[PDB]
């Protein structure tokens, strides 16, 4: 039985004036190190205040894409083999009022090699309980090319490792994910 | 104190063209970012147009998309709204407002009245023959 779902992160489209979103929720496969025995499936999860509860099954992909309309739709990803599905899983949770919630005080980015950036930064005094962090890098004033980490809160500091195109400036997103849901990010725009 | 100023509305016939200004004060687009709202008779305030507190990205919505252009100069602390192609439809009183950045970064962001800081009292625009 896998111990633990996968990681996962998330990518939008859409109108960014208007609620409706489709929410694109991304993960890596899980590795032979991380599962033990094979992970066959992966299955979503989701739980509206109003719909309730409903799984979809996604085979062996690494993404879903959904409709999020609701005032808040939190999902979960599990990997499933023969034996059963995974119990303890992560879990992220969309809700717009909390997307303008920050948790993230100062942020610094340092360009330690060609391949390797260090982030470091402080947090605010909290009252929602922070999860996790998200760590979004991708080239500044473009549209997609978005690479992310799970990185977490227990830690001040992490390091990024990437074959960066040293050229281009990079803009690193850290995004605080809290239980009520993931919350306002801080920025910072810097070369690799 | 923050203020945000609207000025250049006015009345236009339908296809005409107006220009939005909103000066701001009391902050600078280091600590907030500037995007521009709408109201229409009997409706809410709508987000219409915003710019990224990191970079140059630009959103608008759905219906005035390509028609408008969101503009900052820096330097003096103003936004503008370019609004090309004006249709009856865009009649509404235009609000400029700010939001403690990061904001307009991403399409995992929301432009929505609840989530701004301060407003300006907002400058009407009519689009009527
Ligand atoms: C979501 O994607 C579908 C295409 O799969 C599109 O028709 C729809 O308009 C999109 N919704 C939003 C809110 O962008
Ligand atoms: C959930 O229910 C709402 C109405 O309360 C509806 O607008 C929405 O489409 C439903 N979502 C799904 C995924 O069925």
């Amino acid at each position: 039985v896998p111990m633990r779902g996968p990681e996962f992160w998330r990518k939008m489209d859409g109108d960014v004036t208007k609620k409706e979103r489709n929410v694109t929720l991304l993960w890596k496969p899980l590795t032979k190190q991380d599962s033990l025995s094979s992970v066959r499936r992966y299955v979503v999860k989701h739980r509206t205040a109003h719909n309730g509860t409903w799984s979809e099954d996604v085979g062996n992909r690494t993404q879903l894409t959904f409709l999020w309309t609701e005032p808040a739709h939190t999902v979960t990803v599990l990997a499933v083999n023969s034996l059963g599905a995974s119990l303890v899983n992560f879990q992220l949770t969309f809700s717009w009022p909390m997307s303008k919630v920050s948790a993230v005080e100062s942020l610094s980015a340092y360009p330690l090699s060609s391949s390797c950036v260090i982030l470091s930064w402080t947090l605010s005094p909290d009252d929602y309980s922070l999860l996790y962090l998200v760590i979004e890098w991708k080239i500044l004033n473009e549209d997609d090319g978005m690479k992310w980490l799970r990185i977490p809160s227990n830690v001040k500091k992490f390091y990024i490792h990437d074959n960066f195109i040293p050229i281009e400036k990079y803009q690193f997103s850290l995004y605080p994910v809290f239980m009520e849901g993931v919350g306002k990010p801080k920025i910072i725009n810097g070369f690799t | 104190q923050v203020q945000l100023q609207e000025s250049g509305g006015g009345l236009v016939q339908p296809g005409g063209s107006l220009r939005l200004s909103c000066a701001a004060s009391g902050f600078t687009l280091d600590d907030y970012g500037i995007a521009w709202f709408r109201q229409a008779p009997g409706k809410e305030r709508e987000g219409v147009s915003c710019i990224s507190t990191s970079d140059d990205s630009t959103y608008y919505a759905d219906s005035v998309k390509g028609r408008f252009t969101i503009s900052r100069d820096t330097a003096k602390n103003t936004v503008y709204l370019q609004m090309n192609s004006l249709k009856p439809e865009d009649t509404a009183v235009y609000y400029c407002a700010a939001e403690r950045a990061p904001m307009c970064y991403s399409r995992s962001y929301y432009l929505v009245d609840y989530g701004m800081d301060y407003w300006g009292k907002g400058t009407q625009v009519t689009v009527s023959s």
